[PDB]
DNA sequence: TTTTATAGGCCCTT
DNA sequence: AAGGGCCTATAAAA
DNA sequence: GAGGTATGGCACTGGCCGTCGTTTT
DNA sequence: AAAACGACGGCCAGTGCCATAC
């Protein structure tokens, strides 16, 4: 689609036109992400971390190795969390319901007839939740609910994010999450009730080490594995931001990425006038916004060699607001502010700009 | 063309001696030669080998007048004639009444006789009385100014005052400054501290020379009726509420109000009560525009009246034209800078911050541990931290099983319940005292060390800590020779609520293992030795001793972390409690950052004005080194032309700017003054200026020969390879090191006495017991400046007819009846006698230029009161006259031979000019010629025509691109680690001897005659 | 020695995972350690965040980049190659304004002497493309800045040292070391690599690689800054434990004085004795408020009362927690809570409404000290 | 948006 | 080693 | 009869005015 | 509910000590 071309042009995705394809993107063998894509994925991972780890008192970070020493590569983050389970049980004084969360790259085989074999990478976010079996399935539903809401939290079309129920061979419940890409539904997150077979197999003998406290009685924990693909989630959000044509009333195109997820919040540029004065004012505003944690695209370093319409068509970069500083700003301090969502142009004083952006981001977060 | 003095001193070349009108001079006598040779034999300084100097022959530029004195008089009169004419126009000027209301119009406005305000581009006037006002809050851009000219008033307003604008340029340009200079005929601007006003007129920042000069009422006030800093404290204390105080009613401090009181008198002038420019914002200045303009006009009027009174007095009191010409030349000083300056500032500050943070962290960590001593009440058992306040206060007043997950509504309700429950605590918060407490649950000293929360610049922990605080030596547990330190109120730092003397004794025993009134109760002796009072402070264990001080037992140590205690740290007498290198590192950091801590508020705030490409000359523009992306600008140092009683220049920043040092953070300050492309700095420092002035005065007083006295001989022909140099001879005569002899001589020559020498001897060798050391000092003095002989100067022959004692001179005899002081045989006695004669004359005047001393230092006002001040003033004002002579001669040579140059800076000894690269060598030759002429003028005014070849020419002129003591210095500093060359494209300059210069320039200053 | 006690504290306080034998100096330095405990992971996350804020966020010309872990694509040793590949594509971001950077933090794999194993080190790399005329100047700039960054969070910044080194091909470079008790260990390397690798990467038309040096086009010189964040975390852990003496040894308090920006847990929250329901409600509210403002809190109030206040203080000090918050029956009446600082061990009263603002101000100001 | 002017850069001229 | 050819990209503009 | 002439900063101390808590008809 | 008083703290000038230059 044209969205892939825009991502190629606006440095969301790296590589050539042939290197970027539906099959290549889904397989994970694409050359890599552009800086904007890296920032979007970083924001998505931060949002995942804030909604899972700091959300619950019982969830801890964990570091798992990538190579699994012994003469292979990593496929999932479950093994590392299971390895750290016994050590981290002492962290909670064996209070059984607790989680280990980790975000990292896992590798899977990929190959095509056109042969040999290649290796694909997927950045996954994993939560391993050790819970008493009596409530284990209940907790599964809980996490399912939460995960679904999280996917719907930043989505323009949450109906594209769907949940399905599935059962194991031996009757273990689980849930799958899908996003409806234009060609069909694709799996983006998996929740499984794994019982305690992997954990027991990891410690043959000394099962007393794995006991966790649950109402003054000791039981071997049930393991819930939640695994989400942040790469495919970022791709899904990019496709969700490309809601057909642009706003207002040439059929140009805008990516209405969520304010919390948009890699760049505001773009700063100069008008016509004294270059030194305008660049000084823009540098000051840029430093102010960075010191206040607002990502800024420094367009004033290129002056305004391009036209205003092409400059706005930032919209392909999913920038929330565009700020233009002119010689008028040197007199009264008023700058031109264009919104991405509404395409409305406004006059605003610089003093209020940082506060307005912070309040806008905060309200977008709380909605 | 080789001449020798009758004392076998290499003289000026016979070719050049006749060109300084040496032919037809006086012939030195024979009895004087006999006496001088006998004196040298008595001092063992006669018959020494002489190394011949290659004589210099070169066609000197034309010399006007009969003698050199008339030459300098003619040159200075020509240089200062137009400015004297303009000053007379101001003097004999009847001014109209100031307008009833001020313009409030951008730019300059001239007020007609009826008060009408007609806008003008610049005041079309040759002389003006000037006062510039700046809004300190808004930076350094001038806001408004007022000018008085003969029959005209002018007022200038800034666009930043008249126009309300959200933003103005942070980096000033000449367009922001105010215009005064008339385009192509020469102007004079008069002001009180006129350098500040000059720093705000645009045309003065151009690289090309400006015909406009400046006269400062502060400088003339110091010339006529000035006082020393000690005299300033005395005057201020007397007017607020030494035996003779007759000088009070004839001198005042340099403030414009009291200068107006002294010279004009009448109604007092009232200062601005709110200080809106200093403290208020631009809005406050706008709201009180008329009042502030009226105050500025009042300042202009007071300065005008003061100048009217001063100019006749100054011209009468400094009758030689060279003084006025040199003051005019010093008025305009130019410091070229580029963008690198800014980087320097940032770098320096950054380095400073890092070096500070580390230090603070160390100190802060110690404090964070000391609080633990309150938990166990062990602070009273601490040999350092038992003195502190450890008070504290209080605040003011009048298992289940797994329940599983939760419903979405359930967790929603739980979260909202938690938030609502938490809001109640905030509601309770608003009912407790309005004034918060500052660390109630912390000790008193730690509460002192921490910034208050409401402070805008707040940092966590005891961030206020510094090495200079009294608590800091206690926190580091500083130990002096096994002794814990302590702070006595009357005596500073020494080495020893109940004092833990048992802990101190245990600590001393541990230190010994590591390797005097005797009351055992309360105050105790030491069976150890040292200085200071002992038993004034009462301690249960009180082997108390003051820390050694470089300024004697009377002085006190204010901080163990001073730069002179680093050698004791390396020795091991002074140690740190934690141990290792914490102490040495702290002292190293303090040494590195002391200069910047003192001078950053000045160096950073220094005013730069950046010239645009249009203002840049074509020579600079068409040059390979011209970087179009770079910035080129200037700093105009705000020099008070005569800021001391000695009429020496005073500048807060650049006359005290430290030279490059590997440890001082900002020491590359002078190196940051870099010439623009196509230009270089040609400078030189006088070789032992004060020493040679003193020596030549002594020689002229003793005989008609050069080096006739022993001190003059030593100064002229000292050599470190063998003896016969001054410092080595002093060291040989006294018995201590040559460096100690040098420091002794340089301390003495400034009018010192017995206590200085005794203190230095005791500090150097404590092994020499007090009185013995004192005797040593006395002998030193008997060798340098012979013993005083009073010679009936208390009548005295009638009292002598008792008869008692013999001889026609006194023996410092004391009669104790209660009914011309000279010196004796010594190397420096003749020059001391000459200086005392000049000081004690009825009207002390400088021997060369005839400039008088202040009316507050004249004997008729300060009889036998300020003697050291006057004897030092003689030499220092002679040095100022030397500087004026050099400046006049350099200006004459430049204007005569079309050398494209400008006066850059003068720091007492040093003079540096900003010349073109083409004419740098001609400028160096001109500098050599000027040095020769000034030395010969000094010699002639004293009475001797010939001049020693040793001091005839400069040792070496420095052609460089920046200000450095030596052209070879790379200026490695903590803030400039990469070095000058590797940081900025500034290569090393070169030092040229007189022979090198003459070989390069063919001995001519003409562009056509210069080889190519 | 005190190194054994520091390792015991790290193992006990879940800074380092694995057994005592698995945490050997060789195992830790080689990168073959089993993995980090949650506190170690959080400390490393804070260190990486500070690196990103001091390199990426406050520089217009430095951009994030992601490099793959596998070289062939038919393993990773350093992050330089991916940035070199992305150089041409990312040149469009600055309109070929030559001085610009690509920064990345990621795990690299290093072989070491089964018979030979593979160690992992999460390293942070900045690849700085600079005009050759200013290459050495930029090298010095980055050397100074990186050394300052390492010393910024250090209790004893003198342990972080810089050395100058030369390439066998004659290329200048700088190395950074931390002085562990056993000696100096390399933690960061800065190299001026020229353009040989870049030119070899793009054979044929060299004009594709041209960047604008003001008004001139030149092939950039590549500056590679690569720091070991695992070894940096280990260095800061060793720096928090003062190995030094005298009265300091008399106090002998086992505390990890980690920098506030690097400390994995900022605040500890616990209840006293009294009505449990109200205290649990207020503590849950305060905990949610503090988390909502991004301040990490250790929920000690969820555990029952089995240890004393002294035991809690020692446990929190070994965890390098900046502050301890106690809610008692007094808080229900007047709202004042007890705040104990790690640095001074002194107790203070503070009202709940001011606590979040004070904590945020403390954390923000810690950088500015 | 050129077009002619401005410094870059590279191939050929004593 | 110079200055003088070739295309040739740049940036505010008649 | 005094090491001199300048510059400036920082730490510490004391005197004065505003505010807040506490105490009287 | 209005009036006297004591305690705590901030602002500015004075003093002592140290750091630069020539
Ligand atoms: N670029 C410079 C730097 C310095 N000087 C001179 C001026 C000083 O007077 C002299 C230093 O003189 P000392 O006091 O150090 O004496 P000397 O070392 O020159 O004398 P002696 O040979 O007796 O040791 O350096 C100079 O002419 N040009």
């Amino acid at each position: 689609e044209a969205l892939l071309e825009i991502c190629q042009r606006r440095h969301f995705l790296s590589g050539s036109k042939q290197q970027l394809s539906r099959d290549s993107l889904l397989s994970g063998c694409h050359p890599g992400f552009g800086p904007l894509g890296v920032e979007l994925r970083k924001n998505l991972a931060a949002e995942w971390w804030t909604s899972v780890v700091v959300f619950r008192e019982q969830v801890f970070p964990v570091d798992a190795l990538h190579h699994k020493p012994g003469p292979k590569l990593r496929e999932n983050l479950l093994h590392g969390a299971l390895e750290h389970y016994v050590n981290c049980l002492d962290l909670v004084n064996k209070r059984l319901p607790y989680g280990l969360a980790q975000i990292g790259v896992c590798f899977h085989p990929v190959f095509d007839t056109k042969g040999v074999k290649s290796i694909g990478e997927k950045t996954e976010a994993s939560l391993v939740w050790f819970t008493p079996p009596r409530t284990s399935n209940q907790w599964l539903d809980f996490w399912l609910r939460h995960r679904l809401q999280w996917w719907r939290k930043f989505a323009m079309s949450p109906s594209n994010f769907s949940s399905s129920d599935c059962q194991d061979e031996e009757g273990r419940k689980g849930n799958k999450l899908y996003y409806n890409f234009p060609w069909g539904k694709e799996l983006i997150e998996t929740l499984w009730n794994l019982g305690d077979h992997e954990l027991l197999h990891m410690y043959p003998g000394n099962v007393s080490k794995l006991h966790g406290r649950d109402g003054r009685k000791n039981v071997v924990p049930c393991v819930l594995s939640v695994n989400g693909d942040l790469d495919r989630g970022m791709l899904a959000y990019l496709y969700d931001s490309f809601q057909l044509t642009e706003n207002s009333f040439l059929h140009r195109k805008v990516l209405k990425l969520h304010p919390c997820l948009a890699p760049i919040k505001v773009a700063l540029d100069v008008g016509r006038g004294p270059t030194l004065e305008l660049r000084q004012v823009c540098q000051g505003l840029f430093n102010e916004l960075l010191e206040n944690g607002i990502s800024v695209w420094p367009g004033y370093l290129e002056t305004m060699q391009s036209s205003l319409e092409q400059l706005y068509s930032y919209d392909e970069m999913s920038i929330l607001f565009t700020v233009l500083v002119t010689e008028t700003t040197l007199e009264n301090g008023l700058i031109h502010l264009r919104s991405r969502d509404t395409t409305m142009k406004e006059m605003m004083h610089i003093s209020k700009l940082k506060d307005f952006l912070i309040k806008y981001i905060s309200s977008a977060k709380n909605v | 063309q080789l001449r020798h003095n009758p004392l076998d001193i290499q003289m000026l070349s016979r070719g050049l001696h006749e060109q300084i009108f040496g032919q037809g001079g006086e012939m030195p006598g024979e009895a004087a030669v006999r006496r001088s040779v006998e004196h040298l034999q008595k001092h063992g300084l006669w018959g020494q080998p002489a190394v011949p100097l290659p004589d210099v022959e070169l066609r000197l530029p034309p010399l006007y007048g009969d003698n050199l004195d008339q030459h300098f008089r003619l040159l200075a009169q020509k240089q200062s004639l137009p400015y004297l004419e303009a000053a007379n126009l101001l003097l004999q000027a009847q001014l109209p009444p100031k307008p009833p209301a001020w313009a409030w119009a951008e730019g300059w406005t001239r007020y007609g006789p009826e008060g009408e305000a007609v806008p003008v581009a610049i005041p079309e006037e040759r002389a003006l009385v000037f006062a510039v006002a700046v809004c300190l809050a808004e930076g350094t851009c001038p806001t408004l100014a007022v000018a008085i000219s003969p029959s005209a008033w002018y007022s200038w307003c800034s666009q930043r005052l008249v126009e309300e604008r959200y933003s103005w340029t942070s980096q000033l340009s000449p367009a922001d400054l105010i215009p005064l200079e008339v385009p192509t005929q020469e102007q004079l601007v008069v002001g009180h501290n006129v350098s500040f006003d000059r720093a705000h007129i645009r045309e003065q920042y151009l690289i090309q020379g400006s015909r406009m000069r400046f006269l400062d009422t502060m400088s003339m006030h110091m010339a006529i009726s000035g006082l020393s800093s000690f005299q300033r404290s005395l005057w201020i204390a007397a007017k607020q509420g030494i035996s003779s105080w007759d000088w009070l009613d004839i001198s005042s401090v340099n403030s414009l109000a009291e200068v107006h009181r002294l010279y004009v008198g009448g109604p007092p002038l009232e200062k601005e009560p709110r200080e809106l420019f200093v403290k208020g914002t631009m809005k406050d200045i706008r709201e009180n525009f008329q009042d502030l303009m009226q105050y500025c006009a009042q300042d202009v009027w007071a300065t005008h009246e003061v100048f009217q009174q001063q100019l006749p007095l100054f011209l009468e009191r400094c009758p030689h034209p060279v003084t006025l010409a040199g003051m005019l030349e010093m008025g305009v000083s130019y410091l070229p800078v580029n963008q690198n300056w800014e980087r320097y500032l940032a770098e320096a500050q950054g380095t400073y911050e890092e070096l500070q943070r580390e230090m603070k962290k160390s100190l802060m960590d110690l404090a964070n541990d000391a609080c633990q001593l309150l938990s166990g009440e062990r602070y009273k058992e601490d040999p350092w931290l038992w003195d502190l306040e450890w008070d504290l206060q209080e605040f003011k007043q009048k298992d289940q099983e797994d329940l599983g997950p939760c419903s979405e509504e359930e967790e929603f309700q739980q979260d909202v319940m938690a938030r609502a429950c938490l809001q109640k605590l905030k509601g309770t918060t608003e009912l407790l005292p309005k004034r918060p407490q500052h660390l109630p649950g912390h000790p008193g000293w730690y509460r002192k060390l921490c910034p208050r929360l409401d402070d805008p610049a707040w940092t966590p922990g005891p961030s206020l800590l510094s090495l200079q605080m009294r608590v800091t030596p206690k926190l580091m547990a500083l130990t002096w020779d096994g002794f814990p330190l302590h702070y006595s109120e009357r005596h500073g730092w020494g080495y020893l609520v109940v004092c833990p003397y048992r802990a101190i004794e245990s600590l001393y025993r541990k230190h010994c293992l590591e390797q005097a009134r005797g009351g055992p109760k309360d105050t105790q002796p030491s069976y150890h030795h040292g200085n200071g009072p002992y038993n004034d402070v009462d301690i249960p264990g009180c082997w108390f001793f003051k820390l050694p001080h470089k300024d004697g037992n009377s002085c006190n140590v204010g901080s163990p972390f001073a730069k002179d205690f680093l050698p004791k740290m390396e020795d091991g007498t002074l140690q740190a409690g934690p141990g290792g290198a914490s102490g040495p590192r702290a002292l190293e950091i303090n040494k590195m950052i002391s200069f910047w801590r003192n001078a950053h508020k000045r160096i950073s705030s220094q005013m730069v004005v950046w010239l645009p490409r249009s203002a840049l000359p074509r020579a600079v523009i068409r040059h390979p080194d011209y970087d179009e992306e770079g910035l080129y600008g200037a700093i105009l140092p705000q020099v008070v032309t005569a800021g001391t009683i000695t009429r020496a220049a005073v500048e807060p920043t650049w006359l005290t700017a430290s030279n490059a040092r590997p440890d001082r953070v900002g020491s590359e300050l002078k190196a940051m003054v870099q010439a623009p492309p196509g230009y270089t700095l040609v400078g030189a420092d006088v070789d032992s200026q004060e020493l040679w002035i003193a020596a030549v005065l002594g020689d002229a007083h003793f005989a008609g020969m050069h080096g006739c006295t022993a001190f003059g001989w030593m100064t002229l022909q000292g050599r470190k390879s063998r003896g016969t140099d001054l410092h080595s001879k002093t060291a040989t005569t006294v018995g201590i090191s040559r460096e100690h002899a040098k420091i002794f001589n340089y301390g003495r020559i400034y009018g010192a006495g017995q206590p200085f020498a005794e203190r230095l001897l005791m500090q150097f060798n404590h092994r020499l017991t007090q009185q013995e050391a004192a005797e040593k000092a006395q002998q030193m003095y008997a060798a340098t400046k012979g013993l005083r002989w009073y010679r009936l100067s208390d009548w005295l022959v009638r009292e002598l007819n008792l008869p008692v004692d013999r001889t026609e001179g006194g023996w410092i005899s004391l009669q104790d009846l209660r009914k011309e002081r000279a010196w004796k045989g010594g190397t420096e006695s003749e020059m001391f006698n000459k200086l005392e004669s000049i000081a004690t004359s009825d009207i002390p005047r400088t021997p060369v230029l005839g400039c008088c001393i202040s009316r507050a230092l004249e004997p008729s006002a300060v009889q036998e009161e300020f003697m050291t001040s006057r004897v030092n003033w003689v030499v220092q004002s002679s040095a100022v006259d030397y500087l004026h002579l050099m400046l006049v001669a350099m200006k004459w040579l430049f204007e005569e031979f079309a050398i494209d140059g400008r006066f850059c800076i003068s720091i007492h000894d040093e003079v540096r000019y900003l010349v073109r690269e083409e004419d740098r060598y001609r400028a160096a030759l001109a500098l050599q010629i000027t040095n020769l002429l000034t030395r010969c003028m000094f010699a002639y005014k004293l009475g001797l025509n010939d001049l020693p070849q040793s001091v005839a020419f400069f040792s070496a002129v420095d052609i460089d691109r920046c200000l450095r003591k030596e052209v070879t210095m790379d200026c490695k500093t903590p803030s400039n680690p990469t070095g000058m060359e590797r940081r900025y494209g500034i290569p090393q300059g070169e030092a040229l001897d007189i022979y090198q210069i003459i070989e390069l320039t063919k001995g001519s200053l003409e562009k056509r005659s210069q080889p190519g």
